[PDB]
RNA sequence: UAUGCGCAUAACGCCACAGAG
DNA sequence: CTGAATTAGACAATGCTCTGTGGCTCTAG
């Protein structure tokens, strides 16, 4: 339900036997507004949240959790006309770094016709195309594992168009 | 080390000072002094800079690439 | 909204590239000398083609897909069929 | 590298992200802040086939 | 090359390899760079 | 220094009196050769603002955007208009319609004159 | 007075020349936080005389 | 000064670059001599714009209270760009409302074209007005317009290439459609450009060309035709 | 004796074989850092013209005009040569050596080799 | 309804004018037609 | 980019003369 | 049998900003 996640001392380990939630410390480039001079911290966490969600190719992944904020040396780097001071922060990440082909567990929203959006961690509304040209007979009688939590593969991923990582990957039942 | 350099702020000093925190106050950084009813960033600067409550660091380069910093708070202002 | 840039240059140095350089950055071997055409659009392979930028903000290009507002540029290349002198360089290669 | 020829983008499949033609890495681009003229100038010198290598640091 | 023969110049800058160093004051206006000279000789710092 | 009393009275009063020479073959190059000034009747873009033959009243007064001239294609029927485009109000002076050297050219040639007033303003040289 | 007011995002609501009704509501419009467009860094810019 | 010399210092290089790209590469300078006419259909293959699958049977209407309809009448100013009111008189001879034609009535084809084409570049749009054929809006989506990157999102827009794809789509359609003699000046009356384009894109039909003003005070004060092509049959 | 062009590259392929070492001190354009022959002879002649983006070629049109710049205009007189002489090689191919026609006369010469006088023109 | 009066710029005939017809006097031939000024209401100021 | 109401129209150089300080 | 100074030719520069109008930009073959 987009529910915001604590760090909840690393997302609650929902790094699983399948779900890659790699954890990492990195180090991320923050223009502070001039308006947070004091309060550093309320602006570095609100950029950080700005960046939630969203891929990063520097970081390689997906962040969904972030903590042990540190900021690298004591001096901010105002620049020559613009107003925002850059500082240079040091944080503890987890971070969601898929792969074409490989294991996922989701959700459901709906099962329709050929549109299956699957929750993955309660943020990615991942969806999974439903017909596979193998049969039409397979929309009704379920047996694709139509609950409440579902399992799948992903062959390729596009992001959203506002603010989410989207997930494009088909259901690929292990047999037929 | 010790700095040797002026005491004083040059006049091309407190121009980029009142600059910057002028642009600052353009934004919504928090005023340390009390508002007598100015409209105009560069009035509060200088109300900053005259109550020696600017916290902006001069790092004044060397020609070698040296440099030394110095706060505002530490340096000699005039008229 | 956010200020895109804030790396800052240090320096630039002048040189010259090598050909497999310029064949790497162009785009479209340009063969037509026929700018536009009777319908007023420009030529396929053409000084004025598409897979290079558009020239005005009527067309998009072909490489990216961005307008004119938003394309870099792309550079193309004219093909010589045999080996012309650099004229940069014609009096050091006389001299050489 | 040091390049503004170099930098080109994808064709759609978004993720809209650049590739440095040359070195064909993704990782190595961003943005600086030039004159409108600067690029023209670094375009016309590509003309002439010659390489203007900016220090980006 | 922006005071005279910038041809000449340019041509010289091009088969020596030349640097640029970008501390000139012609050289921090072709690329839009703040010029060393009058309030560009410093920087300022936020102190965190 | 002026006496305002005297500039309020005729003292050193002018006028500039720009002619514009409108011809529509020359400028409206889009084919067909068959425009001549007019307007469609009905058009709410000139009505009570240019005459019935797509050009403007003699006595009249030209603000800016106000619109200027009318001309409609013969072959097709649409009507356009042209906006006047200087920033300086002028009053229409007269308008000379132009044929070719034969007599036998159509109703395109035109040369509106105006008036633009320039009494003494702070400023001008004397 | 005002020419026009640059919005947060980089949009730029020209100011009309004709009716008040609009630059009344752009007044009140002034000052309020960040809106359903996830850009909080800035505030309105009033291009003013 | 130079000599014969000259002659066999050059030969030299003539026979070398005869040599590593062979003689069938030399001979294939033969190209771009006159290569394409660009963004139009070829000009042999004449069943181009209406493939066998997805033909007209979408939304049809019949009534000479229809034809009187041009101008949607009430007690609105007019909906259609009017060259199928044009083309009604050689519809009515096989049935007077809803022709089953062998052109199959796929004027109502050329009629969605030139309602794309009218509409501008930017397109909220993901159906066009009504847009029952999803299809057909597949294929306008896919061939009539250029998709384009602004801000992290995609925009179709119709670049002036993909407008004389259309303009010159249509008019392929309307010549085989009206038999080989077409109005091209009610298009223009209607489709609001300008006669340069109409003349230039009767150049851009080079082959086997012959044009007249045939109708003359055709309508209530004005003379208009122009579109006489005289080909072969497709 | 005349000296074309791919045989001055020869001749500076093989001065630069033996007296590199000294000359890529003297011309430090090409590959950054000099070690390992770094600048090389290729760079004094041209393969190939590279066309700058059009965005920086505008067109000037004023009410149905054109009107080209010089640049599009220089870079053009290139390329109606390089053309003139695509179909010149193709003349010289399929002979000494079908669909061929003849027509290119416009240049001068007295012999079949127009190559020198339309390299020097180009 | 309301003609277009044109003048002539030699005999000072007046002229009617529509689209499509030639241009010229129908009496001398003259070249040039001066726009006839018709009672129109327009405001100046005495200043 | 400008005007007008996202839409419609208009999107320039080179010479030579003349002038202002 | 070749380095030598000299002399003619080539070439690059020659204040700043601003306002207008008028002709031509592919006519000749
Ligand atoms: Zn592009
Ligand atoms: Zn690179
Ligand atoms: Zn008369």
């Amino acid at each position: 339900c987009l529910e915001l996640p604590t760090y909840a001392a690393a997302c609650a380990l929902v790094n699983s036997r399948y779900s890659c939630l790699v954890a990492g410390p990195h180090q991320r480039h923050i223009a502070l507004s001039p308006r947070y001079l004091n309060r550093k911290r309320t602006g570095i966490r609100e950029q950080l949240d700005a960046e939630l969600l969203r891929y990063s190719e520097s970081l390689l992944g997906v962040p969904i959790a972030y903590d042990n904020i540190k900021v690298v040396g004591e001096l901010g780097d105002i620049y020559d006309d613009q107003g925002h001071i850059h500082l240079n922060i040091e944080a503890d990440f987890v971070i969601f770094c898929p792969e074409p082909g490989q294991k996922l567990m989701g959700i459901v929203n709906k099962v329709s016709s050929s549109h299956i959006g699957c929750l993955v961690h309660g943020c990615f509304n991942a969806s999974i195309p439903k017909p596979e040209q193998l049969s039409a007979e397979q929309w009704q009688t379920m047996e694709i594992n139509m609950g409440d939590e579902l399992e799948f593969e992903v062959f390729r991923l596009d992001s959203d168009a506002a603010g989410v990582f989207c997930i494009r990957g088909k259901l690929n039942i292990t047999s037929l | 080390q010790k700095r040797i350099t002026t005491p004083y702020m040059t006049k091309y000093e407190r121009a980029r000072v009142l600059g910057t925190r002028a642009l600052q106050i353009a934004m919504c950084a928090p005023v340390m002094v009390e508002l007598e009813g100015e409209t105009d960033p560069l009035l509060i600067a200088m109300k900053e800079l005259k109550a020696r409550k600017i916290p902006i660091i001069i790092r004044r380069y060397l020609p070698d690439g040296s440099y030394e910093d110095w706060g505002v708070d530490e340096l000699i202002i005039t008229d | 909204s956010k200020n895109m840039p804030w790396r800052r240059l240090q320096g630039i140095s002048f040189g010259m590239y090598s050909a497999e350089e310029l064949k790497k950055l162009s785009v479209k071997s340009i063969t037509n000398p026929r700018y536009l055409d009777s319908l007023g659009n420009p030529s396929a392979n053409g000084l004025y083609d598409l897979a290079l930028g558009p020239a005005d903000s009527k067309e998009v290009c072909s490489t990216c897909v961005q307008d004119f507002s938003n394309c870099s540029g792309h550079l193309g290349h004219i093909e010589l069929p045999l080996t012309v002198y650099n004229p940069l360089l014609f009096d050091k290669l006389y001299l050489l | 590298c040091g390049s503004l020829l170099s930098p080109l983008l994808e064709k759609p499949p978004r993720n809209r992200k650049y590739n440095c033609t040359l070195c064909s890495r993704s990782d190595t681009i961003d943005t600086v802040s030039v004159p409108y003229v600067f690029r023209y100038f670094v375009a016309e010198l590509a003309a002439m086939n010659i390489k203007v290598k900016l220090d980006v640091v | 090359m922006t005071f005279e023969t910038s041809f000449q110049f340019l041509k010289q800058a091009t088969m020596l390899g030349s640097h640029d160093e970008l501390r000139s004051p012609s050289a921090c206006l072709v690329v839009g760079k703040v010029v060393r000279g009058g309030t560009g000789l410093f920087e300022l710092k936020q102190p965190l | 220094i002026v006496n305002k009393a005297s500039w309020e009275r005729g003292f050193a009063h002018g006028s500039v009196y720009k002619s514009e020479f409108i011809d529509l073959s020359e400028k409206i190059k889009q084919g067909d050769s068959s425009l001549v000034f007019g307007i469609k009747p009905g058009d709410p873009r000139v009505l009570q603002k240019l005459d019935d033959d797509g050009l403007p009243f003699i006595g009249a007064k030209l603000q800016y955007g106000d619109p200027y001239y009318s001309y409609l294609n013969l072959n097709t029927g649409e009507s356009f208009v042209m906006y006047y485009k200087s920033k300086e109000n002028c009053v229409v002076d007269n308008i000379k319609v132009c044929s070719n050297d034969t007599g036998s050219g159509k109703f395109k040639c035109v040369c509106i004159t105006m008036r633009v007033p320039r009494n003494p303003t702070i400023g001008d040289k004397f | 007075g005002a020419s026009m007011v640059i919005n947060e995002d980089g949009s730029r609501t020209a100011l009309s020349a004709v009716d008040m009704t609009q630059r009344e509501a752009v007044a009140k419009q002034l000052l309020t936080p960040a809106t359903g467009a996830p850009k909080p860094q800035g505030t309105k810019i009033v291009c003013r005389h | 000064v130079g000599n014969e010399s000259l002659n066999r210092a050059v030969a030299k290089a003539a026979e070398t670059i005869i040599d590593t790209k062979g003689v069938t590469a030399l001979v294939s300078d033969a190209i771009h001599n006159d290569l394409q006419d660009d963004s139009l259909y070829l000009p042999p293959c004449y069943d181009d714009a209406a493939k066998p699958e997805d033909v007209y049977k979408f939304e049809d209407l019949l009534s000479p209270a229809e034809y009187e309809a041009l101008q949607s009448p009430s007690e609105m100013i007019e909906e259609n760009s009017h060259c199928t009111f044009v083309i009604e008189a050689l519809k009515s001879l096989p049935s007077d409302v809803e022709s089953r034609d062998r052109q199959a009535r796929c004027i109502w084809f050329l009629d969605t074209l030139i309602k794309f084409r009218a509409h501008r570049v930017v397109k909220r749009k993901s159906a066009l007005g009504p847009g029952v054929p999803h299809i057909i809006n597949t294929k306008l989506l896919k061939h009539f317009t250029c998709l384009t990157y602004n801000n992290g999102r995609l925009r179709n827009l119709i670049s002036d290439s993909m407008k004389a794809k259309i303009t010159a789509y249509v008019i392929i359609l309307a010549l085989h459609i009206h038999d080989f003699q077409i109005d091209l000046t009610v298009l223009q009356r209607d489709l609001k450009l300008s006669e340069k384009r109409m003349m230039e894109i009767a150049k851009a039909m080079r082959l086997k060309i012959s044009k007249r003003r045939v109708s003359v005070a055709a309508g209530s004060e004005e003379d208009h035709k122009l579109g006489t092509l005289s080909l072969p049959l497709p | 004796g005349y000296l074309t062009p791919t045989s001055a590259r020869e001749h500076l392929s093989a001065l630069w074989k033996n007296e590199g070492f000294f000359l890529n001190y003297l011309f430090s354009g090409m590959d950054d850092d000099g070690m390992e022959s770094r600048f090389n002879p290729s760079v004094f002649f041209l393969d190939f013209l590279v066309v700058p983006p059009s965005r920086y070629r505008p067109v000037s049109r004023l009410g149905d005009q054109m009107f080209t710049n010089g640049q599009t205009v220089n870079l053009q007189a290139v390329m109606k040569d390089v053309v003139l002489i695509r179909k010149l090689l193709a003349l010289m191919a399929q002979e000494q050596k079908i669909d061929r026609s003849f027509l290119s006369t416009l240049p001068g010469q007295s012999l079949i080799d127009k190559l020198y006088n339309i390299w020097i023109r180009l | 309804q309301q003609p277009m009066i044109y003048i002539c710029g030699e005999c000072h005939t007046e002229n009617e004018i529509k689209s499509r017809d030639p241009i010229r006097c129908r009496e001398c031939g003259y070249r040039i037609m001066y726009k006839k000024r018709t009672k129109r209401l327009v405001v100046f100021d005495a200043r």
